[PDB]
This record gives structure tokens, C-alpha cells and sequence, in this order.
């Protein structure tokens, strides 16, 4: 039974704490607090085969960047994420995250992740950004990214609707496995 | 009262660790020396990346990044 360190990165309160609480509990926290360092450890069965899934969770906050990549050496699978109903997050990908984990880790594969799909057809989430000129990330321009990227596969989930999270981290086994 | 941290050490992969407020410095810079495989740990002390001390070690917030340097 092989060991996998997957490193989960992308802007700050995009859901990355959410999307690995999900994962390990199916559970939903009650508020943000933002994440410093934290690691999650499960046994998960891809393809009638098992491995020690490592899931290191990492901080989305500029104060706690260079700590951040202090995970990096020895990653075996990045799984890259971004808010649905945050563009900003979105552009981060292709000009922060990607040359970032790339320059560290070259030749990782990484997974390209739209979280908190949910708000794609929510008024609030589509007003707010209506106001900037923008509107929640679309499927296709997700693909767009992770072509751009050169990202293992695309996926879009919402820890709060339990929808897709699985799915995301047995495809970050199977990128490595 | 716990703590996270990384330390580096020039050459070696960083430690991220959660530091227990409770246990000496020494107790944990003999641990973390042992993590890269350094003898005499009592010649080491962690400073910033100015120093860790007994007196001010409840200053160090979560996340901050120190460095493992061989004393003066
Ligand atoms: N509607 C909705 N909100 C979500 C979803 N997942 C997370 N959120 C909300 O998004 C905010 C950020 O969540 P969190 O998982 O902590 O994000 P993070 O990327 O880990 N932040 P950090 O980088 O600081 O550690 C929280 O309020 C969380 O409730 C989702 O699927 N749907
Ligand atoms: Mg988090």
C-alpha cells in the first residue's frame, strides 16, 4: 500500500478547509477561520485499490505565504482550487498558483478544482458580482484554465451540497496512482 | 496551549510542527535536531527567520517560519 501527499492550495477562503472536512466528516463549519497549517489522513479505495491518502491542508492568506511553501518538497498530487463565485480567486490560478507550484514542484500533476459551485445561480452571489462586472466562473471557462495549466482533469464541487468532493480526491489518487 | 510553527534548516526540508507550550525549549530542540539527524541539540537555539527564549517564548504566534541556528 503506497502513501500519497496531496497538497491542497488556492486563494483564501475559497473553501479549501471545507472541501477536506467534507471529505474526512461530511460535516459543514459554522464560520471561516482561516487556515495556518493542517493535515487529514484517510485510506480510500480508487480502482479496487487502496493507499494512505496525506492530505495536507494550506493557507490562502498572503500572511502566510512563504510558510506555505514550506510543504511543497515531495508533493505527489496539487489540487488547485477556486471560488465559482470568486473570479479574482479564478485569475489567480493561471498568473499565482500555477507558475507558483509549477516553479517548486515542476512536473507534479496538478487537479484544477472549482469549489462552492452551489452559488452559480445564486441572486446574491449573481448581484454582488453583477455590481463589478462580473458573473460566477463558468464550466467552460474553468476547462480554458486547465488547459492553460496543463491540469490532470477539471472538477467542479460544493462541500455544502455534499456534490463532487469525492470525486476530487480519488481523481488526485489516480493522477499520481 | 499549543503553537504551529515551521523551522528550516539551510539544506533539509522544513519541519511544520506544533510546538506544546508546556515542554522546554530544550526538550524540543533535542526532537527537532534529532528530525535531521544532528547531535549536541544543547549548542542550538531558535531565532526568527532575534531568539526563541524561555522568557518570550509565549510571544511566537501561529505560522510564524523559525530558523534552527547553531548559538553564539
Ligand atoms: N456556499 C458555500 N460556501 C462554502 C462552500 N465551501 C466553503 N464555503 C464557505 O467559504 C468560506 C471559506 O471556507 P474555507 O473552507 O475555510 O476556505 P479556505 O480556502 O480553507 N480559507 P483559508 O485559505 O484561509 O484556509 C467559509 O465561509 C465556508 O463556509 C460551499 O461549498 N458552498
Ligand atoms: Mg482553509
Amino acid at each position: 500500500m503506497q502513501s500519497i501527499k496531496c497538497v491542497v492550495v488556492g486563494d483564501g477562503a475559497v473553501g479549501k478547509t471545507c472541501l477536506l472536512i467534507c471529505y474526512t466528516t461530511n460535516a459543514f463549519p459554522k464560520e471561516y477561520i482561516p487556515t495556518v497549517f493542517d493535515n487529514y489522513s484517510a485510506q480510500s479505495a480508487v480502482d479496487g485499490r487502496t493507499v494512505n491518502l496525506n492530505l495536507w491542508d494550506t493557507a490562502g492568506q498572503e500572511e502566510y505565504d512563504r510558510l506555505r511553501t514550506l510543504s511543497y518538497p515531495q508533493t505527489n498530487v496539487f489540487v488547485i482550487c477556486f471560488s465559482i463565485a470568486s473570479p479574482p480567486s479564478y485569475e489567480n490560478v493561471r498568473h499565482k498558483w500555477h507558475p507558483e507550484v509549477c516553479h517548486h514542484c515542476p512536473d507534479v500533476p496538478i487537479l484544477l478544482v472549482g469549489t462552492k459551485k452551489d452559488l452559480r445561480a445564486q441572486p446574491d452571489t449573481l448581484r454582488r458580482l453583477k455590481e463589478q462586472g462580473q458573473a460566477p466562473i463558468t464550466p467552460q471557462q474553468g476547462q480554458a484554465l486547465a488547459k492553460q495549466i496543463h491540469a490532470v482533469r477539471y472538477l467542479e464541487c460544493s462541500a455544502l451540497q455534499q456534490d463532487g468532493v469525492k470525486e476530487v480526491f480519488a481523481e488526485a489518487v489516480r493522477a499520481v496512482l | 496551549d499549543i503553537v504551529k510553527v515551521a523551522i528550516e534548516w539551510p539544506g533539509a526540508n522544513a519541519q511544520l510542527l506544533e510546538i506544546d507550550q508546556k515542554r522546554p525549549l530544550a526538550s524540543i530542540i533535542k526532537e527537532v535536531c534529532d528530525g535531521w539527524s544532528l547531535p549536541n541539540p544543547e549548542y542550538y537555539t531558535l531565532r526568527y527567520a532575534l531568539y526563541v527564549t524561555e522568557q518570550t517564548r509565549n510571544d511566537i504566534k501561529n505560522g510564524t517560519i523559525l530558523q534552527l541556528a547553531v548559538s553564539a
